[PDB]
């Protein structure tokens, strides 16, 4: 409580939670958050 | 909680295998254009857990329709420039902090110099002469522009790495 | 890096095992690096304190260094003393005196000091801090849990682990130490900052023996430091108990501009310590009396 430092840990927990690529044929996004794809 | 960190900057700069060198300590040996990615990690900040999510978007020119898509709601970001690519460090000053201070102007930010570890390889200061960034450079850059703080890294080596995302980390939590 | 820290260690401590000569280890407290324990000298009965650290559980253990170097060299009447250091399976224990007082925190979280006692404790703190500065160590963690008391009122400095030195060659540190709501706004800003970081902390901690509790201390600390980066620096509540003297005492302490704080050899010349009463004024404010 009053003891509480500000030491930063090394991360951990890795997450790959998004790849967006890129259609070489359809000039098209694979791999989107579903909330873009209405945008553009 | 969560802290969103998004990191822009110039192409080739190093914004990718930062990320990749930081979260999982593997660098990647080619060069593959960033479209899109977004990673998470688990940071320990005086033994509460947070979650920093990690948003690497395209410096390619190509992918300028989809960037500023990540821009909402970020708490940090880390505007790259290599120390061996004097265009990306005055493309800081001229283009990437004009587009966050646009989209985010109270989000805080960081300086980062990227790829410090061949400022020693004289393969690539024989390019730099023929044509024609020190820490007290980018410094008053940072001062004036005004970041957060300057930090610089090398994604290679891991000099300084963890103390980028640890400057950012405060940074985002402060304000 | 693990080994060669261990390595590194094993040649700066004592040789052994101290378990060999001390029984009864009771858990006293725990701290960031670790935890306290009671201990008995088998020969004798006489009482140590002893700090166990383990080294894989450090963010920095870098900073395990201080707890043996700064008591060794660093002795002093106002500093707490350090008998020995060892090195047990992944710890650093170091066995120290047992401060039978206990920490000044205790006192202000359950009475109010009043200005005499107030004043014999920074007295003894600006006595250790200006030997400390003198050779350019700076404490970074000055608050009332770092300060330990005797039997008879006598005031010691402890909690070296987060120490730094600074020299004609590296003049400034730039760590983010210290605890939240004692850190000085300079450090907080991410500045070059000196010796000068640890007398605002002191100043914090005239605020504790006044008003009981740091500034912004009902806040989370992340968003305290923001205050106290931003912010002007913060105010005693409680004005109707506080002198003139006191008061500008504490003026020299919380100035935000390192360069016009006071130094600790300047502070001991203030008047507010004139009225420094002596180790037994503090007696009756323990848990005990
Ligand atoms: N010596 C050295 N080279 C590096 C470092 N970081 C990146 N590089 C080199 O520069 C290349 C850039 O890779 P990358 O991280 O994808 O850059 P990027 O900023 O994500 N490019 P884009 O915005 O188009 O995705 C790497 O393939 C590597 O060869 C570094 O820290 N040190
Ligand atoms: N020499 C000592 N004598 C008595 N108590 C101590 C001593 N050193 C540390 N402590 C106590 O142990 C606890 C943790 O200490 P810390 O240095 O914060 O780690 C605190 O409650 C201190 O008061
Ligand atoms: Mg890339």
């Amino acid at each position: 409580k009053r003891k509480k430092r500000v030491e930063i840990s090394a991360p951990s927990n890795f997450e790959h939670r998004v790849h967006t690529g890129f259609d070489q044929h359809e000039q098209k996004f694979t791999g989107l958050p579903r909330q873009w794809q209405s945008l553009i | 909680q969560t802290i969103k960190c998004v990191v822009v900057g110039d192409g080739a700069v190093g914004k990718t295998c930062l990320l990749i060198s930081y979260t999982t300590n593997k660098f990647p040996s080619e060069y593959v254009p960033t479209v899109f990615d977004n990673y998470a990690v688990t940071v320990m900040i005086g033994g509460e857990p947070y979650t920093l999510g990690l948003f690497d978007t395209a410096g390619l020119e190509d992918y300028d329709r989809l960037r500023p898509l990540s821009y909402p709601q970020t708490d940090v970001f880390l505007v790259c420039f290599s120390v061996v690519s004097p265009s990306s460090f005055e493309n800081v000053k001229e283009k990437w902090v004009p587009e966050i201070t646009h989209h985010c102007p109270k989000t805080p930010f960081l300086l980062v110099g990227t790829q410090i570890d061949l400022r020693d390889d004289p393969s690539t200061i024989e390019k730099l002469a023929k044509n024609k960034i020190t820490p007290e450079t980018a410094e008053k850059l940072a001062r004036d522009l005004k970041a957060v703080k300057y930090v610089e890294c090398s994604a290679l080596t891991q000099r300084g790495l963890k103390n980028v995302f640890d400057e950012a980390i405060l940074a985002a939590l402060l304000e | 890096s693990h080994e060669q820290f261990r390595a590194a260690l094993q040649l700066v401590v004592d040789p052994g095992d101290p378990r060999s000569y001390l029984d009864n280890f009771i858990k006293i407290g725990e701290g960031s690096t670790g935890i306290v324990c009671i201990a008995t000298v088998r020969s004798s009965g006489k009482l140590v304190a002893v700090k166990k650290m383990d080294l894989r559980k450090q963010q920095r253990r870098e900073l395990l260094f201080n707890e043996v170097v700064i008591m060794r060299d660093y002795q002093h009447e106002n500093v707490v003393e350090m008998y020995n250091s060892y090195l047990v399976g992944d710890e650093l224990w170091v066995v120290m005196e047992f401060l039978e007082g206990g920490a000044l925190t205790d006192i202000v979280t359950h009475t109010r000091m009043n200005e005499e006692q107030i004043a014999a404790v920074c007295l003894a703190v600006l006595q250790a801090l200006s030997v400390l500065h003198a050779q350019g160590v700076i404490h970074r963690d000055i608050k009332s849990d770092s300060i330990l008391l005797t039997h008879d009122g006598r005031v010691k400095l402890s909690d070296f682990g987060f120490c730094a030195q600074v020299s004609k060659e590296v003049p400034r540190r730039k760590s983010l130490v210290g605890t939240p709501y004692w850190m000085a706004p300079e450090l907080i800003s991410r500045l070059p900052y000196g010796p000068e970081v640890d007398i605002w902390s002191l100043g914090i901690m005239v605020i504790e023996m006044v008003d009981g509790e740091p500034p912004y201390f009902n806040e989370p600390p992340l968003k305290a430091m923001k205050m106290i980066r931003d912010n002007l620096p913060p105010r005693l509540k409680n004005l109707h108990k506080v002198s003139p003297s006191l008061k500008g005492f504490l003026d020299r302490l919380l100035v935000r501009d390192p360069a016009q704080r006071a130094t600790a050899a300047e502070l001991l010349k203030h008047p507010f310590l004139a009225k420094a009463g002596p180790p037994a004024s503090i007696v009756p404010l323990m848990r005990q009396n």
